[PDB]
């Protein structure tokens, strides 16, 4: 259950988020976006599914643009938009005697100080 | 000179401990909700005191007829 | 408009919610104070002191 | 919070220091925690995460003397007594056994107290 | 249900809003009403008015 | 059983939270074979004698208060007095 | 497993009474609470035995007392003891809050108990004066006309409150009624607050006076300290009934044995003595609102101390400067009180402003610097001394 | 008394006042201080007259 609170309580965080913590996301997907394409099986499954699900293999230049345009207000209209205070889907297996029902575990989606 | 010399766009603010004039900065709001709050309860809680509803209801036009005595001439002893 | 503005307004917050909670309380004591003498002033029609003045000290 | 001592500033001028040792060795004399065999970092608290962090990293031997030194100051102090004059504290022994490695951990965590406040000038 | 999220939670909150102003008004009806007891009762009221005879003296 | 509490430094028994001990000897004796009241007067004297000669002087110099008390009294009365008023 | 430790209430009398690790060199300064204590004990047994024959009135509680004394079964017994405990209990409140004050027991981890303890003083002093105005003597009379009237100086509403208490427009039987109706239920409250005070403080465990942690060697508490508060009981039930059988009137003025006249204001109008300090403080300011403000802080500057000690040594054992100061204090706070409990002539009102200038001084300046000095001081010579 | 609240004595004193034997400071006819320590003049309550009596507070 402290598990469960404190990670909703961290979503729910993201409405208030700083401009460092953005930037430096901002980087490390930057990085990490075209870091993961070595073999060539990986950049033709790439190649694939870029064209299937969209219809165009987005240039470098573009996935650039697009990501610089990032700033902390968007982060935060989008968090509450979309996190604070919203339905959840859950699924748990094995051994989750301790594991709070439904009504508690949404109940920490939003913080309630502010 | 520079916190992160290869970035510099960087820096460090003034701070105690996490509190931050940035942080700061975004918690006004709230505080000035809670105050009208607060003030609001306190006006809720004390508006049949005779002092206050002489003074700052009664002149208030509109509700001061409701917040006014009816009583005729069979008044007090 | 739609209902996700009235949620923007007052449903948001917990400081925008206790805020309209004590206004509408506020408001609500009055309405009923004028309700409950209205309906009482209604329900007594020449059995007060205030409707039985004339006939007893007016003719002294 | 934290104390505040300032023996730094005065250390800058000699002739404060000069002028102040016999002062300092008298308050020394006069504090009287010697008399119990006691260093003087036996007498910092130790209940907050610094310091709990500081006394486990360090050596073994200096741990079990220190443990020692209380358990006799306790011991001593149960019946109201001191030590005799030859057992008190001498100063080549009153040494600083606990202020670099608390300097060290208070200094690892300012290290973390600056990435969180960061900010982007543009 | 058939709707959209936002219309079912506003709906759930009216009701609690409700029961706060109602309960507010209620407590604070109450406390006034039970802690006026303290104040000069009716008694010594009649009481606090003196007569004395200009002519007497 | 009940739940996992916050941090404090007190423990039990056996987990007191103190630090790690190693070689200490103690010893000590039954009190049914030890006379009590043994020792008593001497200790109890060297004791108080060098309490009163070490913190002796941190509470007599209770020393000027009773000054200022008898001044203030004498000069309160002496001004309440016929000649106080010339 | 033995029942102490398997039935539930005998395991929460086990972990406050029998076993608690505790330090092994606590001085006799640690039995105050104890006595506490019991003098609670009997204070609340007593008014419960007195509340049984006494009529909260303005033309009969003076004639009620004086039927207890003269007419009721052993009736002086009960009064004097209710009274001497009543004065016993300030005097061990004062020894409680000096130990915690030089020893320096306000720092961490132990400042919930601390502000606790502060509460809990405010609440007895409260308690203690509608206790002492119910007989509705000379004194009872005048100083609750004083001291109520006090309740006036706040901006606002101000005589609506002191018209609210009285429930009138003077003392008479409606306040005597509220009071003696108060005057039962603070006691309970300030029992509660005494258990959340010792279950506050059970958490972290008591201190010692070297002032260093005591987890290496700890004892019992069933065998030991048991028995080391046995003597304290003893030499208390001593000293009382030596008041109580010889003195029984003994911190009690003339002026607390007449009817409460309304029309004759006395020469002196002073609270009991246990009072006698902050009505001096009270007293100096020529200022209305002042006096009443610095009444109050000379009580709420207690829960300032754990941010004003700038010492890395906890305690005074080791502060040479510290039992200096401490001692000067107590000698101010005895000024103080003969001050207010004398007549404001001509000397005395300069003696009581300096004594209450002193008094606002040492916590607000002295503390800091001396700390600081001691600190400066030892670590310069500790610096200087292998070159 | 406005000076420390004790009982004088009417008609006591050469101004045809109150006297206050507590400190020694008289007044007049018209109850306005001249003589002594006192601070102040004294305090007259609100009435109305009404027939022949007088209500006072
Ligand atoms: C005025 C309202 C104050 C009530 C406190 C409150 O809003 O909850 C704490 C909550 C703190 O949690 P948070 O960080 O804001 O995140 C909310 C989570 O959903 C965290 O929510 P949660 O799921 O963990 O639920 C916590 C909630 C559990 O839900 C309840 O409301 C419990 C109701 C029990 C009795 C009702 C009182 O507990 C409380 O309401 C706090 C204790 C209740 C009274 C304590 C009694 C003894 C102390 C005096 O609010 C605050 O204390 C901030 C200010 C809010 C109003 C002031
Ligand atoms: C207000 C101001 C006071 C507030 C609080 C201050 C402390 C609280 C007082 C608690 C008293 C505890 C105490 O000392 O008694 C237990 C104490 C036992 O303590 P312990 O376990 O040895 O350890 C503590 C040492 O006293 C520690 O020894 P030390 O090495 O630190 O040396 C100190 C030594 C100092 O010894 C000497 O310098 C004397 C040497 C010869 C001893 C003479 C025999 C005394 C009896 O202390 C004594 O021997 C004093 C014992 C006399 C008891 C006095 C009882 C009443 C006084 C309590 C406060 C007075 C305020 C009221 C004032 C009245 C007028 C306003 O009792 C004894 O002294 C043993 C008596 C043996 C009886 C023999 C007859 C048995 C028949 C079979
Ligand atoms: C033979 C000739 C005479 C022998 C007859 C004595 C028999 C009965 C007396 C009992 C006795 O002395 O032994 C019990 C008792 C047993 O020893 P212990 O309790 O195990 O030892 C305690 C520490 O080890 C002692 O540690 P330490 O000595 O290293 O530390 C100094 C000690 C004290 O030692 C001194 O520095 C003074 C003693 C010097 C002796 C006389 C020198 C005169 C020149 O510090 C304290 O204990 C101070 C207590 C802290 C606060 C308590 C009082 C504060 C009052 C509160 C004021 C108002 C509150 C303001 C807050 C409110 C604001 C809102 O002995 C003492 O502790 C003696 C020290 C004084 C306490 C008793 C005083 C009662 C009258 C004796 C006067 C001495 C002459
Ligand atoms: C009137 C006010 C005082 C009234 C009396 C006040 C005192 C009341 C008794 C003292 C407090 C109660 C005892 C608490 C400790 C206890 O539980 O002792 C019970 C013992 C066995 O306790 P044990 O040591 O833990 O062993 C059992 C462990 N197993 C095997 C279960 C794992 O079993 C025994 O051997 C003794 C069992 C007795 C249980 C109590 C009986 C009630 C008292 C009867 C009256 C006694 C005579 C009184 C004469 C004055
Ligand atoms: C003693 C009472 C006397 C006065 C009675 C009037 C009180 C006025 C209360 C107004 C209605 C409650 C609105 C809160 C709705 C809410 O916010 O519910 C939210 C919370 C938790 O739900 P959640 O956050 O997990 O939801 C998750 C959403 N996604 O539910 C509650 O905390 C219930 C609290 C109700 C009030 C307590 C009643 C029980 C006390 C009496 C029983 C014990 C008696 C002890 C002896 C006195
Ligand atoms: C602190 C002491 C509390 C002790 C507890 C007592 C038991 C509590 C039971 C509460 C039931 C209502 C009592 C009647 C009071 C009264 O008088 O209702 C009379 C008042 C009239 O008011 P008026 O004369 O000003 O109208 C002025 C005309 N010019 O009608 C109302 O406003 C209706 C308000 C609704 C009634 C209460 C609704 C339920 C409240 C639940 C929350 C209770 C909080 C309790 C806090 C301790
Ligand atoms: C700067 C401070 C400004 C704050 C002003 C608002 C304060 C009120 C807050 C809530 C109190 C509710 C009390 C209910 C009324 C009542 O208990 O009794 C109401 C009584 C009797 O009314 P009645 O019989 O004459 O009429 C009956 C009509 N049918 O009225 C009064 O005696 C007026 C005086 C009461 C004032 C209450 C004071 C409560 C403590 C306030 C402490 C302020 C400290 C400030 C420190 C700087
Ligand atoms: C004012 C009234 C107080 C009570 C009156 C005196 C009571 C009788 C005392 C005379 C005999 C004592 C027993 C001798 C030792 C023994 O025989 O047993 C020894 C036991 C320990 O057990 P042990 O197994 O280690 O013993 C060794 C092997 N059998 O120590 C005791 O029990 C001490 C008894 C004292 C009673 C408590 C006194 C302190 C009260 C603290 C108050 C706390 C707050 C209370 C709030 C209400
Ligand atoms: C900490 C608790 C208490 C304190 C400090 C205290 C204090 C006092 C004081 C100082 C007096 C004045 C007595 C006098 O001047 O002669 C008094 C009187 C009185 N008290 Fe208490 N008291 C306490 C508990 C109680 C309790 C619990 C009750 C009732 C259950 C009670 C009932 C009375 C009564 C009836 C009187 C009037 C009797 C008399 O004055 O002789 N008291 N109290
Ligand atoms: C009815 C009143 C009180 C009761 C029953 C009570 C109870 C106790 C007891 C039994 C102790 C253990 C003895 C000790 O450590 O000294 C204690 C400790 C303590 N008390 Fe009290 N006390 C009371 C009043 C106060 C007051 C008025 C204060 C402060 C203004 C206070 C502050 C403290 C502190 C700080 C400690 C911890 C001391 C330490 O651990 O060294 N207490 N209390
Ligand atoms: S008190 Fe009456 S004139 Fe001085």
């Amino acid at each position: 259950d402290d598990l469960v609170h404190f990670t909703l309580q961290n979503w729910a965080r993201l409405t208030v988020a700083t401009r460092a913590e953005v930037e430096r996301a901002k980087a490390q997907l930057r990085a990490s976006l075209l870091l993961s394409l070595d073999s060539t099986t990986a950049i033709a499954e790439d190649i694939g599914r870029q064209l299937l699900t969209t219809g165009r293999r987005m240039s470098p230049q573009e996935v650039d643009l697009r990501i610089g345009q990032i700033t902390e207000k968007d982060v935060a209209r989008v968090a509450s938009e979309m996190i604070w205070d919203k339905d959840i889907a859950v699924s748990a297996v094995g051994s989750i005697e301790g594991l709070l029902d439904y009504n508690r575990i949404r109940s920490s989606i939003s913080m309630n100080r502010w | 000179i520079s916190f992160f010399p290869n970035k510099p766009m960087y820096h460090v603010q003034p701070h105690i401990s996490f509190i931050t004039p940035e942080r700061t900065m975004k918690t006004i709001p709230a505080f000035s909700r809670w105050a009208f709050a607060a003030v609001a309860g306190v006006f809720v809680f004390a508006m049949q005191v005779p002092k206050v509803k002489t003074t700052i209801l009664q002149p208030i036009a509109f509700i001061g007829d409701h917040f006014k005595d009816k009583t005729p001439e069979e008044d007090k002893w | 408009m739609a209902s996700s503005t009235i949620y923007n307004i007052f449903f948001r917050r917990n400081s925008s919610f206790y805020a309209t909670i004590f206004v509408s309380a506020f408001f609500a004591k009055i309405g009923f104070d004028v309700f409950t003498d209205s309906v009482w002033k209604r329900a007594n029609a020449g059995l007060t002191w205030d409707e039985v003045k004339p006939r007893f000290l007016n003719k002294d | 919070m934290k104390p505040v001592s300032l023996a730094k500033y005065i250390q800058k001028s000699p002739f404060l220091t000069k002028l102040l040792l016999p002062i300092s060795n008298a308050y020394v004399h006069l504090s009287g925690y010697r008399k119990y065999g006691l260093r003087y970092d036996d007498l910092m608290l130790e209940e907050n995460d610094d310091t709990q962090k500081a006394l486990s990293r360090l050596p073994k031997m200096e741990s079990y003397d220190r443990v020692y030194r209380i358990r006799r100051a306790m011991q001593l102090s149960i019946e109201n007594k001191i030590l005799p004059k030859s057992e008190w504290t001498k100063p080549e022994e009153d040494y600083h056994y606990l202020r670099p490695v608390l300097a060290e951990v208070i200094a690892e965590r300012k290290e973390r107290e600056a990435f969180d406040a960061l900010i982007v000038k543009k | 249900t058939k709707s959209t999220g936002d219309r079912s939670r506003v709906i759930s909150y009216a009701m609690v809003g409700t029961m706060g102003a109602l309960t507010a008004a209620g407590a604070q009806a109450t406390v006034h009403d039970f802690l006026a007891s303290w104040s000069a009762s009716a008694d010594v009221l009649a009481m606090s008015k003196a007569e004395v005879d200009l002519s007497k003296i | 059983g009940g739940a996992a509490g916050g941090k404090t430094y007190l423990g039990w028994w056996g987990h007191l939270g103190g630090p790690k001990q190693k070689g200490i000897i103690t010893y000590s004796l039954s009190p049914f074979q030890q006379r009590p009241m043994a020792g008593f007067f001497k200790t109890s004297t060297q004791n108080m004698f060098r309490r009163v000669m070490t913190e002796g002087l941190y509470v007599a110099i209770f020393g000027i208060a009773y000054y200022i008390y008898c001044w203030g009294k004498e000069r309160n009365e002496f001004l309440n007095s016929k000649h106080g008023r010339h | 497993m033995k029942i102490l430790k398997s039935n539930p209430f005998l395991a929460l009398a086990n972990n406050y009474m029998i076993d608690a690790p505790e330090p092994s060199n606590i001085s006799y300064f640690w039995n105050f609470g104890s006595l506490l204590a019991c003098v609670l004990v009997i204070q609340i047994v007593i008014g419960i035995l007195l509340a049984c024959f006494y009529i909260p009135n303005m033309d009969l509680a003076f004639l009620s007392v004086e039927r207890i004394v003269r007419d009721v079964n052993y009736g002086f017994l009960l009064r004097a003891f209710h009274a001497n405990g009543a004065s016993f209990f300030f005097i061990f409140l004062y020894l409680h809050i000096g130990r915690g004050l030089y020893y320096g027991s306000y720092k961490y981890p132990r400042t919930m108990t601390w502000n606790i303890g502060v509460i809990i003083f405010l609440l007895t002093i409260i308690t203690a004066f509608l206790g002492y105005c119910l007989p509705a003597n000379q004194m009872s009379f005048w100083g609750a006309t004083v001291i109520t009237n006090l309740l006036s100086a706040v901006p606002f509403i101000g005589d609506d409150l002191v018209h609210l208490l009285w429930g009138g427009f003077s003392v008479s039987n409606p306040t005597l009624n509220r009071f003696f109706s108060l005057h039962y239920l603070m006691p309970f409250v300030i029992a509660a607050l005494s258990v959340m005070h010792l279950i506050a403080l059970h958490t972290n465990g008591s201190s010692n006076p070297l002032g260093v942690t005591a987890n290496m060697d700890r004892i019992p508490m069933n065998p030991y300290y048991l028995i080391k508060d046995l003597i304290t009981i003893f030499i208390f039930l001593i000293g009382i009934n030596y008041m109580a059988f010889y003195n029984p009137y003994g911190f009690m003025e003339p002026d607390c044995a007449l009817p409460a006249d309304p029309l004759k204001t006395p020469m002196s109008i002073v609270p009991e003595w246990y009072l006698l300090p902050f009505y001096a403080i009270l007293r100096a300011i020529p200022n209305f609102q002042l006096g009443v403000i610095a009444m109050l802080l000379s009580i709420l500057v207690l829960l300032l101390l754990p941010l004003l000690d700038f010492s890395a040594i906890r305690g005074n054992s080791f502060n040479p400067f510290g039992k200096f100061f401490f001692w000067t204090f107590v000698a101010d706070f005895v000024i103080l009180a003969w001050i207010g409990g004398s007549h404001p002539e001509n000397v005395f009102i300069t003696i009581g402003a300096i004594a209450t200038i002193f008094y606002f001084s040492y916590f607000f300046i002295l503390i800091p610097v001396y700390t600081i000095l001691g600190n400066t001081l030892i670590d310069l010579n500790l610096s200087s001394i292998k070159r | 008394c406005t000076h420390l609240g004790c009982v004088p004595i009417g008609e006591a004193g050469d101004y045809g006042g109150w006297f206050c034997p507590c400190h020694g400071s008289h007044y007049d006819i018209s109850g306005r201080i001249r003589r002594g320590p006192a601070p102040l003049n004294l305090a007259i309550p609100a009435y109305t007259f009404e027939g022949s009596k007088i209500i006072i507070g």
